């Protein structure tokens, strides 16, 4: 067990990390901006310090501050939560040489992933299928060319090397004077006639998958989840499992992801992203950390990935077994933003009255309450919706219902754009890509 | 509450792009800055404050336009 | 589907009904007293009907008031919940005649259950373990009331309509008189069935209820620690059978003492429970939605075998009263707040502002958090009710924190007098 | 100002029979005891009858309309 | 004095008078219906009694449960209030009978100003001037007609309402049984004027009160003094209404209304009790009506004479009413957020806070907003930041339909008169 | 008018001072700190702008942030209010030089007050009773000492107290000596200057009720005080405010005992207490505040001042009623008091939360009445209709206050409350 | 709690017609409808309160010679 | 008074070094820019300087004790 630790964070992860502690007996020690003296799990947590003003720079991001808090309170270790700190690999080295536990992977490894050259070096080695591509710029030779176009599987697209000169390409015919245009156009463009290809995906979904490591060679998955619909790449609505997703294919990408853990050495709770086209995955990124998003894993597997991070921070090993992991129902998330739903402008201020909404099947993560004032600063999302269900269509049905009965005044949110998407027959069918939402909310 | 690394200002005063009126910005969007270069100014009092950036990166956005008053800690420049 | 429902009844279970039902697509049809405008149930509701004052007789037992609104509304059935007239069988009746359809069981099944000596009677013919006793009233003869005695067992109990431990003292121990077994320090373990009325029937685990006060539930959870598998297919089979015999419909409850590894009959709850919430977190089932499935004539979806006992739960009570004198706490609710997190589940209608009045049980809301194990559901319990914020009122919320506190609570097992030995009644 | 109120749930009407007339209409002066209206219920025919004297300023309620308990029905003065 | 009373009442005026037997050291008992359990003044009172269901005719206007209440409690004297049964004869009497004083008039005056016909013969007796008629039906004769309309003074209005503005077409108009005659009051203003009498040959007057804003002949603003008033013409009708009130015996607080129009008074109705609108004289004088109600009620005689009444500012009041602003349906519901106006001058008076559900019964006045000022434009002034400042959230209120008329243009003239809100907002 | 004022303070006097402005017409701008977003006036206000973090040094004391948000929305004038930067003689110079004006007196007459020699000199000028002292040290002749002694009379202090002669020659071992006033009471006289010459005097006010010498309970008149004494300071304080050419509204506070007035300061800015001042003369003193700045004269005389009836006034304050530790926190359930006579003073709302900085004066509770008894009467009522929860506050000591038999009676002396609560 | 036999008025509550009188119950006596549960005294008349449903009288809420109020619970059934 | 708060969090000293002499002692007259104490973060030790000038009032921490962002340090008069 983990004798105590600082919540190196704010708002709904900070609450959630807070209740895992309770749970395990962790001693807590909130760290929180001047402006967030009335946050929930500060009002909840043993010891509270300031570490600095509101702005984030200032405060959440304060690596100094946030040590010194753990040095004065006897923190053993320090849970980064998702964003701000928790993908620093400098945080992190100087968190374990200040003699504290960083809750997370190695600072090594943080960089490895936390760098796009490097990080598919070591997926494609560990056998992690990432996008297709020539390895390389192309030659004169269209046999060659046309043999790696053909591997990969059209359409293909066509890159400049200098910095534009980009083409995709769908057919044989059409590839080598494809090449020829795209080079001719690299060189008066970019002075530079180099090109390269990949792998063309047109209508992908975001299909990421769970993994934990307790970094003593033993790593498992947690299925995956859907998180297509998006805004300006921010996601807005989650689902666990993705619909379409057999239990072969998701053993597939799983035990891939999970041997890719062993060889990096990984430690912790992390995420591969992935971009799905027609059956096949595509490495995109490795979050080497909770996501905002991980309750939807937690329904359907039952397995506290909270409390797992904490496990495998204080040295323990993995205690549940990949064949002991299952699959059962389905869960979708919503996200709360403090924001205008139709022009997502910030919404500070002071909530006036808030509900959460309850029953079976039903989650509510999140800090705020009546009388809360949401502050000019930091993210806007201000809360989570989780509704489970024996199969998707009841999942959503009770996401329905709950967002009917949320009630948060005071401050303008995207509640009712949730519920129009709950709404969506498209989604309701399921399996829309990742240029839907904003397909649909008019380009 | 925008996302972002977000300069704020630290005082109140007047926004401008440009270090006098018929002059080029001092910055763009897109363009690369590092720490202690100036993205603006607020004037105060007769005072020409130069903002600076507190972080290496690219202009994502300029938040204010020419002419206009800030207060303390409003947003002003987001960073990569 | 069924078009449109009366909710007969109020509080947590009539919101727990209207949240299967908007999840179905079935309209709903809130009545009321003219206490409960404000319940949030009542507020969610697509039709609203008044039936009544304040007092339980004038509104939510008022079985004309209830139907004309079912009438007026033009609503296809009626769900009563549990308590008020979930059980009255002269009410189920004019339900079905009036042309509208009971949720729960057939008026017969009420009364046969309804019914202490000819409930006794069905399970004994379904093979049902009961309470040995007297069958009937007891003489003078002395030899007679001896060897009555000796079947039973030692402890025995005298009623009227005194303890005995021995021959000895059991003359003058013994106006209508009969003869039960004793069971010293039982639990309360009863079991959850789902019938559809067309000869299917399935046991959902079972719960321990032995926290009490006056016979009253405080705690409840599932499934019951001590119970082996074996011993859970032993008393399932046996209720499951019992549903076929009688003919049962709707879901129910089979309780029962549990003493020494033996289950003795007490009563059948021919209607949802209100710690239903338990069962439905360690298999998965959705009682509300299955009772409103079979009284739309739908045959049990769920087959025995699918039926898994997945985790732990547990449930507190949450009552408006003095958490030392157990007064009943009416008033305005001036600040609330919910607990949330993993495993967690809220079930009350309960907001900021709104008043509990002087009227109806005491109970305003009902936690139940779910975990990998037995320990790791009371700890949640724990921090929940720490979460928990409920001022303007006083409530029990401090009493059930030091029964999660509790070391023999912790141990499990505890009888159905533990709870009043506790608290010095 | 006077608020008569139903005492049951029901449907409302005017008339003691279909094509009856109406037992009040406004501008009628009303003894305490006199039926101004019925409300159906189960079959039954619920004569719902003055509780105060006055003239009826107001009739609330259209004939065939579901009423709940308190209701207002009838405005008196 | 008052050892203990009973409020029989509910709302802003029972918290009112509560408030006033609490400065007194008078012991109070608030006798409420099962829906008023959350009532703020119920929630102060010493002792409470809940009389009957949510309907008044069960509770509040039920005498043999208030009577007991008294009983059981042991109050003296029992204040009614406005409305319910503050002008209900029997109620007086009944309460007298059980030995409890009852704090209002005599029973007989009651009846007396209760009836319109009794309450007329009372006033001309008296001198108060009441409205121009025929003084009895007409007849075929022509000569006759026009020489009563001649009397009155066009425009004349013909009651069995039809409007002759001059002779020639007076023939015509008796054609649309037997018809009376009175003076047509085309723009007249509610004038009233507050007394106080101690049932003992003394009589006051408070000054007067202009209540011309009103929808449906329901008062929505008031105001006081009157403008355009004059202290000579002030002292003459409130010379002839303390008069009246010595000679009717009358006791406790009362009020005379009267239209107002070129410089004449004519007599509608006196309530024989306090009204709604009382604390706007109350802010002028410096008169506590209430608690001098709770005085003459305990035997005292007038400790204030007719010369020491003073007349200083100006005051207005806007009634706050639970109810859909534009087509004006009762709004009951749940508070969901409120905040109470304040500063210099103001004056809040009501039971409401954030949490309390206004009741579907009752009337639908929640509250009234007073602002005190050196004079009426200060007075006005204050009444729109207070009511900029007043937060009422969960059911509609009629606030902005306050701030339109506090903005109106010839509101803030003054004069209006008792047609003009309805005018304006084109009904 | 004043076409736009900035409101330089924060929590009740800033909303009392945003109220007076809104019935003139007069655009407000209302400068807060970053924790201060919350603040009612704020949220009234036409204009806000943040000025600097929580802490007051860099807030409502950066003269720079609040004269620099007078220029960019464009004000006129800028309202001190109380404490801050008030009786700050640099800072009203500053707003006067950058071409502002400053809602207070002249920065030379702040000075001129803010020392208490100069302070104390010109009172001896224009004829304001002084504490009476030797005047300057005296040396060896101990004849002089005693007879010094005798008419500055006893008990007197050096530079400490002496009661006799006999107790002189050892106290005495520059030196001089003052009049000692053992249990006074804290008597002050509010003032109006228009700066062009007049100058009236509005009764007084009794703040003797205090905690480490910060008010608790104000009250007007003061008991005890005939129209003629009232007469007879007030007149000389006009005086003083013409000799000395003041401007605005000031307060001359007094020790008053036997009595005589004796001055202690000149508080040359509006006070928290002038409610209480109102409530009896029917003037609103910000108005005036506001009016004199605009350059208008004063419109009152002073034979139209005049007194009728009481008024008390409880601070409310933030802290444990018992330790008087300051009480953040939020404010999870409000009501005011209400009714005839009743007047609240506050920013505070439910969900409204008292930041960890500042005065833990939170709000002000003043009643009126006809006579001092019935204004006592109604500030026990009102008191207890006050509801205030989420945070520890002193309403309970105002309670105990108001029941107090000894403030009942009036006169109780500056050292009574400390002598009741022991310490 | 159980079945409530609420008070229909206001008045004083007694548990026996007279000083020196039987109680009309107590506590595990048996009652069925119409019979005398209690007396409130409300003006001259002196008022009995009947059971309104059979059953076991659980327990008897209010002391003789106390005031009630309406709708105030005065005894519980089975 | 003014309240000089903490611009970090660390441990609070009153000496420069273990047996050295406080900075400043109740009483003392400071000017702007004068070390009144010190607050230690990862081994440095951050010399806290006043921000006005005047007396010290109090002293609100205790050495050896540790403070957070904004916390009230020194009190001068």
């Amino acid at each position: 067990m983990l004798d105590k630790i600082v919540i190196a964070n704010r708002g709904e992860i900070a609450l959630r990390i807070l209740r895992a502690c309770k749970e395990l007996g962790i001693k807590t020690v909130a760290v929180h901006s001047s402006a967030d003296r009335d946050l929930k799990h500060v009002l909840l947590a043993d010891e509270t310090v300031c570490i600095g003003p509101a702005p984030s720079v200032k405060s959440y991001l304060n690596i100094p501050a946030i040590i010194s808090a753990a040095e004065i309170t006897g923190a053993v270790a320090i849970h980064p939560g998702y964003g701000f700190l928790s993908e620093n690999a400098n945080f992190a080295e100087q968190v374990e040489r200040s003699g504290f536990i960083f809750i997370g992977p190695k600072a090594e490894t943080i960089r490895l992933m936390g760098d796009k050259v490097s990080a598919i070096a070591a997926m494609k080695k560990a056998g992690v299928p990432c996008v297709p591509g020539s390895d390389g710029p192309l030659g004169d030779d269209m046999d060659k060319n046309r043999a790696i176009a053909k591997r990969i599987g059209y359409p293909v697209i066509i890159k400049a090397s200098g910095g534009r000169g980009m083409r995709v390409v769908r057919g044989d015919a059409e590839l080598a004077q494809s090449i020829s245009m795209t080079r001719a156009e690299a060189k008066a463009a970019f002075s530079n006639d180099m090109v390269y290809m990949e792998k063309y995906l047109e209508n992908p979904r975001h299909v990421e998958i769970q993994v934990l490591a307790d970094g003593q060679g033993n790593a498992i998955y947690l299925a995956e989840r859907d998180c297509s619909m998006q805004r300006r790449h921010q996601k807005v609505v989650e689902e666990a499992p993705a619909p379409g997703i057999t239990p072969e294919l998701r053993r597939y990408i799983g035990e891939r992801c999970a041997k890719a853990c062993v060889d990096i050495g990984y430690r912790g709770a992390g995420t591969f992203e992935f971009l799905f086209e027609n059956g096949e995955f595509y490495f995109i990124e490795m979050n080497t950390r909770i996501q905002v998003e991980h309750p939807v894993t937690e329904m359907i597997t039952g397995v506290d990935l909270i409390k797992e991070q904490l496990r495998i921070a204080a040295g323990q090993p993995l205690s549940i077994k990949q064949e002991e992991v299952h699959v059962r129902g389905h869960a979708v998330e919503c996200r709360i933003n403090a924001e205008d739903p139709n022009t997502f402008l910030p919404s500070p201020g002071k909530i006036t009255r808030f509900h959460a909404p309850g029953g079976f099947g039903v989650r509510w993560e999140s800090h705020i309450y009546a009388g809360y004032t949401v502050p000019p600063y930091y993210d806007s999302m201000i809360g989570k919706l989780i509704c489970y269900g024996e199969n998707r269509d009841v999942a959503i049905a009770r996401m329905k219902n709950a967002l009917q009965e949320l009630i948060i005044d005071g401050i303008k949110t995207n509640v009712d754009l949730q519920i129009r998407i709950m709404n969506d027959e498209n989604f309701q069918h399921g399996g829309t890509n990742i240029h839907y939402l904003e397909k649909k909310l008019g380009l | 509450e925008i996302s972002g690394h977000i300069v704020r200002s630290p005082m109140v005063g007047t926004f401008y792009r440009t270090p006098s009126p018929d002059a080029k910005a001092f910055i763009e969007v897109g363009q690369k800055v590092n720490v202690g270069d100036t993205l603006c100014i607020v004037e105060a009092m007769k005072m020409m404050n130069q903002i600076e950036a507190d972080k290496s990166g690219t202009v994502k956005a300029i938040l204010v336009e020419s002419g206009q008053p800030v207060e303390f800690d409003e947003p002003l420049v987001v960073i990569e």
